């Protein structure tokens, strides 16, 4: 028994998604794959995965496709081992689903191995220590919470704050240009998301059909059931760690959205028969996320950068997934709608951002001096910014007006046009170097640029966009009186 | 009744050297006619309160 | 003649004369919209001379469809057949495609259609025939003569409390 | 026509509350049907039992509604033939019924020549209006900035202290005054103390005259009663109003008083059945209870309903799924305050607080 | 030659919409997601969809119809298929239940409910527009065929009226072009009442929109089952047209209704509650439905389904749990602020929270010329809100333009738009905006007062829709005539009617002119 | 005043959701785990 391959089970139960199979010589071991021989006038195969083992003879599995049309004591076969992937080389410049089939109708990907999407993290003495800041373009990214190159990062978000947005500027901005390779991992996200992304790639020839390619797409979207939802983000995970280990490569891997692999484990559970955790979770939502976070790393022999789209239902940051989810990153990025709804974009909120890389002895000491002194006066105005709500500005200290203005003009600055957004904006995007920013919010703070209208920061790139759009303003100024003069 | 079960037999190849036997049950919504049933294959040639 | 390629890069069939042979076998023009719709489930994407059949048979074809349709309008189905080609397909109007147009507004009546699609070609194509420019001015001064160059509810004069508001 | 199940004997399987087992040897039948307790047991009132799920082809589950004291297992069950029966006619009028439509007014037998099944399917989508229709109340006020849907439910919001029960009886005079038709009161939840002042008030306006003709039929379900109770008065109220659009083609009114207590008796119910409760804590069914109901109230091609519904707001939150469930069904809103009455304004109605849907010209001139 | 059917089992209980089959031994079996027939009657069956196949052989069934005939005890035949519904063209102009029986109205291919969406390589971006003849959502809040467009709202707030109205405004368009490009409806009432029903019925009657659209009612007092089903028949009846080339514009009133259906079985069946009491699986149950919306690739024909679910929450608040979900799978939402309605600014759409996210590619030529502007214009006049510069006073007149209450034909509605943003509404108050509107689209002064110079713009001609659409109002060919009519209707307008309009001062006058303002605004 | 009495009413719904969950999933704890079948034992014996 310790070969399974070929053995004869029948279907004993189907409560939904998950399908009990009663297997006389022994259930296969447990995330075995088994595939439903018998023809029950479908139209796609059934391969369920086993999950459990209810005794020594029945097994509980969840199937990848849907359970339509099937009935108890039908025929599944083993198929010998774990679900596994294409990997290599030659997966680069397609698209796959859960099961490593490609979907791009294009042809044979002719993988040389396939590899099995389960598997064991790596060790502590693996671990790799470097850490260095992967500037994105973004002033408040860069700023305030700057990524770390080979680390995890991580956009909490709401519905439609931005997220998507954020994801596909850094793609340009960094993902294009990088050297190593990229992995593009979609969990119920909109199908037609996935189908502009590989559009966008096939423009800018990241995916070159008739030369080289970068990237791979794993895609299992929301019209997927929940057994493909869950398992596909292991499915692209296992293509990024052999990139990582059998060839050394730098490895960009844009996860969206990694809340939707928590509900899918959820939505089973509650059909597997668990006793449900707060809000209605599945009892091991703590230990799924580090079974699959902890391979997404860097070890001493290559390196993955992560960044992970995560969706906060009703807007409550304290909900079991997003919450467990924070200490798994590196870099956080929390995005708040009330900011979006004033016409900040992006809408990240900075007191409540975090980085780890936010330390003199990895960033230059200016950029951590000045990111620290923004922040303090981002807190004293939300303390000030409660005085003035009921009674008024006009009620505050001499000083306070001050620190109220700065911190508003700080407020708009942090606001930059993307060059992905020109529709939504109407502007054209901007790119603003790290040294710019640094330079440019140490004026803003010193009082410098005390005299440059308020207006004159928002949606805008370095201090020279600022010192422009002033000069643009005031002109027209000049157009709203000398035309009151010759009305009068 | 017999007829239409016979006939069903014969359809039946799983059955052939099964022997039929016939077993009355009174349903008691028909008001007129019968209806058979054999190995899940059911003909109903009955009615109801109209 | 050579690989065509859509959206995603894959090719598409060519050989769009046996579609054109049915168009040119259409009674009602509303039948030469299901065949344009075959060919593109077909994977066979409309060409300018399929475009140059079809609007001949919305200009050949006795009405819409068998039975009357409320509103139907050959000028309308034309120009929005056009908007398919030049806004949708990326496929530029040529000048037998503007003839038509102005053929149907000469036989419909439309005078003051005419003249704007005499201006289109003129910009566009290399003039207007000229046939077609007499026609429609003859059109014109008919009705100007029978005093129906304008709808005639428009010129009864209304003031402030007079309107109706319909 | 008779049903087969008429008559057929079962026994009585489990007692729990208001919930009992009836076991029948030839066949549970149909759910909603009704069963009497023919057991004596020593009470002082008769048992009725209302199927309401099937636990297996020979047990059934119900719920009482009478108190379900003395009564042991293995008493005799005998099924009515169909579900709970109520009378109908313009017999009726005049008197005071409960669920299952006995005349508790102490005032001679009823004498009706016909009943009616409490659970009636609402009327098809072929037999809605043909257009929507003002009803003239006769008030200014509301003929004028809220006036009333021929077949449509208003919300009557405001407590006691505002002249609630003298604008009813205004309705109930005026209605039958202009339009000829007939009133229904379904007193759901009620205090039997407000239920016995409403009776003489109703017998000093004339509303209900003993000696002559009456212009009013009531139906209480008091809260002394189970919720098994409180759940039906409402549908057998519906029933008694829906016979006179149908047979006579009036244009009834029907009063409830309140739909939150209709909402919150339907939730006691569920909750002794076991099913998990939803949201706030009332049944999954919500939604569904209330459409059953309310759809059943509205304008056909033969007559018409228009139901004025007092609606209570629990803890003031306008959010709470009862109110806010009752709102998508209501067509008209009409706001009582304490502050226009203590002006000496009367009837006590803000104008501007007030709102309805037929105020669109495509409806009203 | 006997019409045999399958016997599977008998009904052991029924716990309301819910039951239970116990299986008779020795007998076929069923599968699952199946439909079965429980006999009611030797001749009727009621339909029920199969959920839960138990290790005992005792199935797991979701009555759909005729529940209350359902007893315990009766014979189960089964169908072997997964729920096939009656689609085509044969079913338009017809109104119909989730199950695809026909429901009568007071004076033969088959669909599966079932199938999967299409996949990203099956799918292209939306390039033909769907315009709802509303000026505030076809300028600010484009919406393309194949796009998910949300309709949230508070209860009366207009939701249905906006989408019905859309659904009423492509008869004349189909009327005109070739059928090919016309825009079939399907209007899904999940949970509504079957009054409001009838008069939705009505009045598609009345303008002739029935040939171009059906309908599918599952009233509130109809079981959750149909409730439950309602969208995805619907979507499977318009999945046949988007397979064929043609568009289709699906419409669910509402989904929130549906998932309190979806709740009441999932609690029926005693099922973990999750957020708000609903299932965890509730997000893919819209999942699975707006993702059947699509923008099919050339290569599959070029067809769309354009799906326009609508949201009903409290108290304006937006982060409810059902509501976050439906707007994390939408492509946009329109939002019908409670504010805006009450207060006499109908439909009532807060450009300010609305947005469309895929729709700018579709939008015409013609109307992105006069919306990039207006986008400006609008976003100046909010900042701003007595100094009244030129961007507030043209921002206050496109907001009395955008009150409207039927949908208002294409060049009707980008010429008044048009004229607004160059400035010819600057003389005209606020007030008397629609008055102007009116005059300019149905009566023509320049005819009136004898001083037309124009050959072919004027705005009796109703062709001119598709030149407009075709080059453009910015273009060397209709440009110059354009600017030329409305001068001259300016003029007149200001010159006759405004002179007389500011000099009345009786009483019996100024109740003539208020009435006669209040036909303008509904009447365009 | 407007903005606290929304978020007053929206924790005492919230609360009393959440609430009866915790009870009720307790209940299927006690009742879930309530083990049957056919027992399997030398019932003679005893
Ligand atoms: N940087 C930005 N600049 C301008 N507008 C933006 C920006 N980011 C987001 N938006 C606006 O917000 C909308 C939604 O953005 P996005 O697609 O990123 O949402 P999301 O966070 O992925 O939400 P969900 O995935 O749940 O739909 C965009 O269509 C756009 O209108
Ligand atoms: N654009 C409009 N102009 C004028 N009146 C309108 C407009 N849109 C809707 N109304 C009116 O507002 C009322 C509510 O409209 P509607 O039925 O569309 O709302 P809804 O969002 O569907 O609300 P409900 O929860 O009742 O379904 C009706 O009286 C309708 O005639
Ligand atoms: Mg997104
Ligand atoms: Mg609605």
């Amino acid at each position: 028994v310790a070969d399974h391959k070929g053995r004869v089970g029948h279907v004993s139960q189907v409560i939904g998604a998950v399908v009990d199979v009663h297997f006389a010589d022994g259930v296969p071991p447990v995330l075995t794959a088994l595939d439903v021989v018998d023809k029950l006038g479908r139209d796609e195969p059934l391969t369920l995965e086993i999950v459990q083992h209810l005794d020594a003879h029945t097994g509980r599995c969840i199937a990848m496709q849907t359970t339509d049309l099937l009935k108890l004591k039908a025929k599944v076969v083993s198929t010998g081992g774990n679900i596994s992937v294409p990997v290599g080389r030659e997966t680069l410049g397609r698209i796959f689903n859960v099961l490593g089939d490609a979907i791009d109708q294009r042809g044979p990907v002719g993988e040389k191995l396939r590899m099995p999407i389960h598997a064991v993290a790596p060790k502590l003495a693996d671990q790799a220590a470097e850490d260095a800041v992967l500037t994105t373009g973004i002033k408040v990214i860069d700023l305030i919470l700057p990524y770390c190159k080979g680390g995890k990062i991580g956009l909490f978000g709401g519905a439609g704050v931005g997220k998507t947005v954020i994801i596909m500027e850094l793609i340009n901005n960094v993902a294009k240009g990088h050297g190593g390779f990229s992995v593009f991992a979609g969990v119920g996200e909109r199908t037609r998301e996935g189908t502009d992304l590989y559009l966008e790639m096939m423009q800018s020839k990241v995916i070159d059909l008739k030369g080289e390619s970068k990237c791979v797409l794993v895609y299992g979207q929301m019209n997927e059931p929940p057994g493909a939802r869950a398992r596909v983000a292991q499915s692209a995970l296992t293509m990024a760690e052999y990139f990582r280990d059998v060839e050394g490569q730098d490895v960009l891997l844009f996860i969206d959205n990694i809340f939707r692999f928590t509900q899918a484990n959820s939505e089973v559970s509650a059909l597997l028969g668990r006793i449900p955790a707060a809000v209605g979770y599945q009892p091991t939502l703590a230990e799924d996320l580090g079974q699959l976070q902890e391979r997404i790393t860097s070890t001493t022999k290559g390196s993955i950068t992560s960044v992970q789209a995560v969706y906060v239902p009703a807007d409550d940051i304290t909900d079991p997934a997003p919450a467990t989810t924070f200490s798994h990153l590196d870099a956080t990025t929390v995005l708040d709608r009330a900011v979006a709804e004033s016409g900040i974009y992006p809408a990240v909120n900075p007191l409540e951002c975090a980085s780890r890389i936010m330390d003199p002895d990895v960033i230059s000491v200016d950029h951590y001096n000045v990111a620290q002194d923004v922040v303090q006066m981002l807190t004293k105005y939300r303390e000030l910014q409660d005085i003035i709500a009921v009674l008024g500005i006009d009620e505050l200290s001499e000083e306070d007006k001050l620190i109220v203005d700065r911190a508003r003009k700080l407020v708009k600055f942090l606001s930059q046009p993307f060059q992905v957004a020109e529709v939504f904006t109407g502007m054209t995007g901007h790119y603003v170097q790290l040294d710019d920013t640094i330079d440019s919010f140490s004026g803003l703070l010193m009082g410098t640029y005390d005299q440059v209208p308020e207006m004159a920061f928002y949606m805008v790139g370095g201090i020279n966009s600022v010192l422009e759009k002033a000069k643009k303003m005031a002109e027209e100024a000049a157009e709203l009186e000398k035309m009151r003069r010759a009305r009068v | 009744a017999r007829r239409v079960a016979e006939e069903l037999h014969k359809g039946l190849k799983e059955l052939a050297d099964y022997t039929l036997v016939l077993k009355t049950v009174v349903d008691r919504t028909i008001v007129k006619g019968f209806a058979v049933e054999l190995a899940g294959q059911y003909v109903n040639k009955a009615e109801g309160q109209q | 003649a050579a690989k065509k390629y859509d959206l995603f890069g894959y090719e598409v069939d060519t050989n769009t004369a046996p579609w054109i042979e049915k168009i040119k076998k259409c009674k009602y023009y509303d039948e030469a919209g299901e065949v344009l719709v075959n060919m593109n489930v077909s994977n066979c994407p409309p060409d300018i001379a399929t475009y140059n059949a079809t609007l001949q048979c919305i200009y050949q074809s006795p009405s819409k469809q068998s039975t009357p349709v409320d509103n139907e309008s050959k000028f309308c189905a034309m120009m929005d057949l056009l908007e398919e080609m030049q806004h949708r397909n990326r496929l530029k109007p040529n000048e037998e495609s503007w003839t038509w147009v102005m053929k149907e507004c000469v036989k419909s009546g439309q005078f003051r259609l005419g003249y704007c699609i005499q201006q289109v070609m003129e910009t566009e194509c290399k003039g207007c025939p000229a046939d077609l420019v007499k026609a429609n001015e003859a059109n014109a001064q008919k009705a100007k003569t029978e005093g129906k160059e304008h709808p005639g509810h428009l010129s009864q004069q209304a003031g402030l409390f007079d309107v109706k508001v319909e | 026509p008779v049903a087969d199940h008429k008559g057929r004997v079962g026994h009585v399987s489990q007692v729990i509350g208001a919930v009992v087992d009836v076991h029948f040897a030839d066949g549970v039948p149909p759910v909603l049907t009704a069963l009497d307790v023919v057991d004596k047991l020593g009470r002082d009132e008769p048992l009725t039992l209302e199927i309401v799920q099937h636990l297996d082809a020979h047990t059934g589950r119900c719920i009482a509604m009478q108190t379900t004291d003395l009564l042991k297992l293995k008493a005799k069950v005998v099924s009515t033939g169909g579900n709970i029966s109520v009378p109908v006619g313009r017999e009726t009028l005049g008197r005071i019924f409960n669920v299952l439509g006995d005349a508790i007014d102490q005032r001679g037998p009823v004498g009706e020549k016909l009943r009616m099944p409490i659970h009636a399917v609402a009327p098809k989508l072929a037999d809605q209006a043909a257009e929507d229709a003002v009803l003239t109340t006769g008030i200014k006020v509301i003929d004028l900035i809220l006036p009333y849907c021929k077949g449509g439910k208003i919300g009557l919001f405001g407590g006691a202290g505002v002249g609630k029960t003298v604008i009813i009886m205004e309705l109930i005079n005026n209605v039958a005054k202009g339009h000829g038709g007939f009133s229904v009161f379904a007193g759901v939840g009620e205090r039997t103390r407000e239920g016995t002042d409403l009776y003489l008030e109703m017998m000093q306006s004339k509303v209900i005259d003993l000696k002559g003709e009456s212009k009013c039929v009531l139906v209480y379900g008091q809260m002394n009663e189970p919720p098994g109770a409180r759940a039906r008065v409402a549908q057998s109220a519906l029933t008694m109003a829906e016979y006179f659009r149908d047979v006579e083609g009036q244009d009834v009114l029907l009063f409830i008083d309140n739909i939150f207590r209709f909402t919150q008796a339907n939730s006691e119910v569920s909750a002794l059945l076991g099913r998990i409760p939803a949201a706030v804590g009332y049944q999954p069914t919500l939604a569904e209870d209330l459409g059953q109901l309310q759809e059943r109230i509205t304008s056909t091609t033969k007559g018409s309903i228009t139901s004025v519904q007092a609606v209570y707001v629990p803890a003031d939150d306008i959010t709470d799924p009862a109110p806010a469930t009752t709102f998508s069904h209501l067509d008209a809103t009409t706001v009582l305050d304490r502050a226009v009455a203590e002006s000496g304004i009367y009837p006590a109605v803000n104008p501007l607080e007030c709102a309805s849907r037929i105020m669109d010209p495509d409806v009203i001139s | 030659f006997f019409k045999t059917t399958e016997m599977i089992g008998y009904v052991h209980s029924i716990d309301g919409t819910i039951a239970t089959l116990i299986p008779a031994p020795g007998n076929p079996g069923v599968a699952y997601n199946t439909i079965i027939q429980i006999q009611v009657s030797p001749t009727t069956f009621a339909a029920g969809l199969v959920f839960n196949l138990e290790k005992d052989g005792r199935i797991g069934i979701i009555l759909m119809d005729n529940i209350t005939e359902v007893q315990s005890g009766q014979k189960v035949m089964a169908t072997g298929q997964l729920l096939h519904i009656p689609v085509g063209a044969g079913v338009l102009g017809k109104v119909v239940n989730p199950l695809g029986h026909e429901v009568p109205v007071g004076l033969s291919t088959l669909g599966k409910v079932d199938t999967g969406a299409p996949n990203i390589v099956s799918r292209s971006p939306v390039n033909y527009n769907l315009l709802t003849g509303f000026k505030a959502v076809d300028t600010m809040i484009p919406i393309g065929r194949g796009q998910r467009e949300l309709i949230v709202g508070d209860r009366q707030t207009g939701k249905t009226s906006i989408a019905v109205s859309t659904i009423i405004n492509q008869v004349r368009i189909n009327q005109q072009i070739l059928s090919k490009n016309a825009v079939i409806s399907i209007y899904v009432s999940i949970g509504q009442r079957c009054s409001n029903v009838a008069r939705i019925h009505r009045l598609l009657q009345s303008y002739g929109a029935l040939r171009y659209t059906t309908v599918m009612a599952a009233t509130a007092a109809e079981p959750a089952g149909l409730q439950y089903l309602a969208p995805y028949a619907g979507v499977t009846m318009g999945e046949y047209f988007m397979n064929r080339g043609r568009h289709c514009l699906c419409v669910y009133d509402d989904l929130s209704k549906q998932a309190v259906a979806y709740r009441q079985i999932s609690l029926l069946l005693r099922r973990p509650p999750g957020r708000e009491a609903y299932p965890g699986d509730v997000f893919y149950l819209h999942s699975r439905l707006l993702e059947r919306a699509a923008m099919l690739s050339p290569g599959k024909g070029g067809g769309s389904v354009t799906a326009l679910p609508i949201v009903e929450t409290l108290s304006n608040d937006v982060t409810a749990y059902i509501v976050t979900n439906v707007i994390s799978i939408t492509d946009g939402q329109i939002y019908l602020d409670t504010k805006l309605f009450t207060g006499g600014q109908r439909p009532a759409v807060n450009i300010g929270l609305s947005v469309s996210r895929v729709g700018s590619s579709a939008q015409n030529a013609a109307m992105k010329g006069v919306a990039g502007k207006l986008k400006g214009i609008l976003a100046e006049y909010r900042k701003l809100a007595q100094v009244q510069t030129i961007p507030m006073i043209r921002g206050a007149r496109f907001v009395a333009l955008f009150n409207q209450k039927q949908p208002s034909y294409f060049m009707n509605a980008i010429v008044s738009l048009y004229a607004c943003l160059n400035g010819y509404l600057d003389d005209v108050k606020v007030q008397y905006v629609k008055f102007y509107e009116y005059l300019l689209v149905h009566r023509d002064l320049g005819i009136m007062y004898g001083t037309a110079k124009n050959k072919f713009f004027y705005m009796y001609v109703q062709e001119l829709n598709y030149l407009i659409r075709f080059f453009t109002l910015n273009s060397p060919i209709l440009h110059g005539e354009l600017e030329e009519m409305l001068k001259q209707h300016t003029h007149l307008f200001l010159q006759h009617y405004q002179s007389k309009m500011n000099a009345i001062k009786s009483e019996k006058d100024v109740k003539a002119l208020k009435n006669l303002l209040y036909s303008c605004k509904r009447a365009v | 005043q407007q903005r606290t009495s929304s978020l007053y009413n929206k924790t005492r719904q919230f609360g009393i959701t959440a609430a009866l969950i915790e009870i009720l999933s307790a209940m299927s704890s006690l009742e879930g785990n309530a083990m049957k079948g056919v027992r399997r034992n030398k019932f003679w014996e005893g």
